[PDB]
């Protein structure tokens, strides 16, 4: 027993249900009736793979119970098999699962069942053209999903985990005008295939994303359903998609939807209880302290609401009276759903999640600014004496474009822009203190797509203050768009606190001026 | 390969990413990969955070264990896209597409793509089918994006308008068609969208902005003031709302306290020519002459190819004691204005006050032939009329 979800066996019959989802999709641990006690008494299952969701139904006794085994079509449940129209998935014989132990159903878990038991399988080949199960539940990759010189074939592409369930019950008894099949799907379609038609006609998602509170969400009587974003906006997509404004009632992410026995009730992400009606309107205040995970309802009317509980982050039982809270606890984890199965008039649900994977059965105006007298004196100055200022710093910008471009030259002639058709960047680094420095230069080409073959570093210091070891080196290929970091170490060599530029020179190797330059005041030795 | 596979799920779905990716561990620890669904949720987790290269890696390894899925192939592909890549996105869409021939997020995609590589013709007929597959905004809005950077809001007004048709409360498609509208010459129907959209989100910055400009445009500077002061806390340093305040103020006569808003606007967004201009014209207004020029000139090297800037550094270079400049520049102006007769006018009025009268007259036929609201530009017209 370690389930992925629940189920409620008798949606009006005293019994229960669960579901297994162990290693590689095997749901054969289906708890069942005596439900005063649920025990180790399980009905015989023979599906192939994983419910990954489970339903229930009023027309037939709850046989409309969905087997959404991943990579299958849901199916109705009917004991020992299944009841599907024309999208929903076959029967319990495992299509996937045996393959693997069809064939090569020789030894247990352990690579002597077919990596060294290789006499049932080299005479057993089946599983024909092995697409959908290559390799054994036993078996591992290297010589079991790797071993596929028989077949190694493929195949195509299938629907996804369908991560929801809620039908549309009371025609169970034809199980063709339970029209809802509420199969929120990991590849993001919230898609409602035809209930005994197949259709799926209307397969538009209102989840715009992947859905966190894709089910137990839009119960309307006229059957208007609700589904949640990834995003944490609800949205109110009804029957047949229709269009109903999308309520975005959260702060944080909307991931705790609870029906609620007349609304749809959901979970507000921070620490806050969720509660609303169909038409956005949030009925509730917040009641929760923490994160609650999974909320439920017990048994009253359309106008009527008992025992509503919920889950906790840290996992407290927070039963919640319609008037009152009742409690808080610290003990081990919870679910996505649990069912209030009580077989003897209980409140509680007595239903267990655990990492450990326990089943459980307890029952407990502006800022415009202000002007000064200075301001009105320099706009009178201003009025009065335009003239003069205008042409003063017309001259004043004519020589300062004089001097910009003298020195702009007097640069170009000494190359000592280290920005400087021949694309290049450069910056020297220096770190730590002590006689000895770290020195890198970032040098970087700043092309579209064109490398710099050619090139070479040159130092230039005082050999009496700095001990380069290699004053003069090439440069990698420089690859446009990365920055090489080349590093050098400096060391100081006079005694005295002695502070003397360096001076680097990034320049061809058939050219002698420097393509360009960077400088470095090298800090205080604080030597020894 | 896949026991707990929708726990995974559930774990993901709410946003825990914590969990989650020790589930994910502790199932690839066991099964040794091939799980294809713990690789594909922790990649798309990655994806959630900055990293859009493990993720890239991780759908990598999806794809080469489902070798036929094309939602892996797209994953890929998307995952290209979010980097700089879009050939390669195409050419992995292309292949996502061989493999599934109805889906609209492959078009959608390869309409987005192609709009990057400039390629019109392709991106165009891609995002038509993208539409006729499954009709979704933001398809809508590529498409409109297309026709605005490719031609005219001719052909992108009927997108538009189709679009918001259905599903009408999206702020964005409303908010775009009636800068559209304000784009041409409706003004009304571009009030009513702008309204739809501040109905929905009263305090929308790109619709106070434009709602606040077209009241501007005819007169009650109020009515925008107040409608600026809606989102002033909100964006509280952004140089085009202080530059519509201290446009706000200068209509108001209030000078210096729209001197103020542009010079702040000014200092916050120093390559802005819309703001050089203003500062340029209320410093002509308040007679000041040695400003003006020069926020004018400024304007000017940002924005050389408009005619009324030549104008005003014109108007400002008479009250300098340069006329020759003041020549030359309404030469400029005449030479790149087509339709504002206002620089004819003031050009034959320098003309007229120059002693010449003889081409103030070809510069009054020239704003005759070009043409009318202005009050005081009227009398002048007339007045140089009659006085030639």
């Amino acid at each position: 027993a370690c389930l992925a979800l629940a189920d409620f066996h008798g949606d009006g019959e005293y019994k229960l249900a669960m579901g297994d989802l162990g290693p590689d999709g095997r749901q054969p641990r289906l708890k069942v009736l005596k439900g005063h006690t649920l025990v180790s008494q399980k009905p015989l299952p023979d599906l192939p793979a994983a419910a990954v969701t489970f339903l229930m139904a009023s027309h037939e006794p709850r046989t409309p119970a969905l087997a959404i085994a991943s990579g299958p079509c849901v199916y109705v449940y009917k004991n020992l098999k299944p009841y599907f129209k024309f999208s929903l998935p076959s029967l319990p014989t495992n299509p996937l699962e045996q393959d693997l132990w069809n064939q090569a159903k020789e030894d247990q878990i352990d690579p002597l069942t077919l990596k060294e038991m290789l006499e049932g399988i080299r005479e057993k080949a089946e599983v024909p053209l092995s697409v959908q199960s290559l390799r054994f539940l036993p078996l591992e990759l290297s010589e079991m999903e790797a071993f596929v010189n028989q077949h190694k074939s493929k195949s195509i592409r299938r629907q996804t985990v369908i991560t929801t369930m809620t039908t549309l019950k009371k025609n169970l008894a034809d199980e063709d005008a339970v029209s809802c099949l509420v199969l929120g799907t990991e590849n993001k379609e919230l898609l409602v295939l035809d209930p005994e038609a197949f259709t799926i006609l209307a397969k538009m998602s209102l989840p715009s994303v992947p859905a966190f509170l894709e089910a137990s969400g839009q119960f309307d009587v006229e059957f208007r359903l609700a589904a949640a974003c990834r995003n944490g906006s609800i949205y109110i997509l009804r029957r047949d998609s229709k269009r109903p404004k999308y309520c975005i009632e959260l702060g944080a992410q909307p991931v705790g939807l609870v029906g609620v026995h007349k609304v749809l009730v959901v979970g507000s992400n921070q620490d806050s209880l969720h509660g609303f009606t169909y038409k956005g309107k949030r009925l509730w205040t917040v009641q929760m302290p923490a994160a609650i995970l999974a909320m439920n309802l017990l048994e009253q009317h359309s106008r009527g609401l008992q025992a509503v509980m919920a889950a906790l982050a840290n996992e407290e039982v927070r039963i919640y009276h319609d008037k009152v809270l009742l409690n808080v606890i610290r003990t081990p984890e919870a679910v996505t759903s649990l069912c209030f199965g009580r077989y003897g008039r209980e409140d509680n649900t007595l239903i267990m999640t655990t990492l450990g994977g326990g089943l459980i059965i307890k029952i407990l105006k502006l800022n415009v600014p202000r002007k000064t007298r200075l301001y009105v004196d320099q706009t009178l100055r201003e009025r009065e004496a335009g003239t003069a200022m205008h042409r003063t710093f017309q001259a004043d910008l004519y020589l300062l474009r004089l001097r910009a471009a003298r020195a702009y030259v007097q640069a170009l002639e000494s190359s000592l822009s280290p920005v400087s058709r021949e694309p290049l960047k450069l910056h020297a680094v220096v770190q730590g203190l002590g006689p000895t420095f770290k020195l890198t230069l970032h040098l970087q080409n700043t092309s579209t797509a064109r490398p710099i073959l050619g090139l070479v570093v040159c130092f230039l210091y005082n050999e009496v203050l700095y001990a380069l070891p290699r004053a003069f080196f090439k440069v990698p290929l420089l690859v446009p768009g990365l920055n090489y970091p080349l590093e050098t170490f400096v060391k100081s060599l006079s005694d005295k606190g002695i502070s003397d530029i360096i001076k680097v020179l990034v320049l061809r190797e058939g050219q002698s001026t420097p393509l360009l330059s960077a400088h470095i005041n090298m800090p205080m030795s604080e030597g020894l | 390969l896949e026991k707990q596979n929708w726990l995974i799920h559930l774990y993901y779905i709410q946003k825990d990413y914590e969990a989650c990716k020790a589930v994910i561990k502790e199932q690839l620890q066991e099964t040794h990969g091939l799980c294809e669904y713990a690789i594909y949720v922790q990649a798309l987790i990655f994806r959630l955070e900055g990293n859009i290269q493990e993720s890239l890696r991780l759908f990598q390894m999806c794809a080469f264990l489902s070798p036929q899925c094309a939602d892996n192939l797209k994953q890929v592909a998307r995952s290209l896209f979010l980097l700089g890549k879009h050939k390669a996105a195409i050419e992995v869409y292309n292949e996502a597409a061989k493999l599934n021939q109805k889906d609209w997020e492959i078009c959608h995609n390869l309409g987005v793509c192609y709009i990057y590589l400039k390629q019109f013709d392709k991106a165009q007929d891609q995002l038509h089918n993208a539409l006729h597959l499954n009709r979704h905004d933001l398809t809508y809005i590529m498409l409109g994006k297309i026709f605005l950077l490719k031609g005219d809001l001719d052909k992108a007004i009927e997108i538009y308008k189709k679009a918001v048709e259905f599903s009408p409360e999206n702020t964005e498609l409303l908010t775009t068609l009636g800068l559209l509208y304000l784009q041409l010459g409706i003004y009304q129907k571009a009030f009513e969208h702008l309204g739809n959209t501040l109905t929905y989100d009263p305090t929308n910055y790109k619709a106070i902005l434009a709602a606040g400009s077209m009241m501007q445009t005819h007169g009650d500077f109020d009515v925008a003031l107040t409608k600026y002061k809606v989102v002033a806390c909100a964006v509280i340093e952004s140089p085009p709302l202080w530059n519509n305040i201290g446009m706000c103020f200068f209509g108001k006569k209030k000078y210096v306290a729209a001197i103020s808003c542009l010079k702040r606007a000014n200092y916050l967004a120093p390559l802005d020519w819309k703001i050089l201009y203003n500062l340029g014209l209320v410093h002509l207004t308040m007679q000041q002459y040695a400003s003006a020029f020069h926020f004018l000139s400024a304007a000017i090297n940002f924005q050389p190819k408009m005619g009324e800037l030549y104008m005003l550094l014109a108007v400002a270079l008479t009250n300098l004691e340069d006329s020759e400049n003041a020549k030359r520049a309404y030469e400029e102006a005449v030479r790149l204005d087509k339709c504002n007769p206002l620089v004819n006018l003031n050009y034959a009025v320098l003309l007229y006050n120059q002693g010449e009268k003889r081409d103030a007259l070809a510069q009054y036929q020239e704003m005759e032939k070009k043409v009318s609201s202005s009050l005081e530009f009227d009398p002048e017209m007339v007045e140089v009329a009659q006085k030639l």
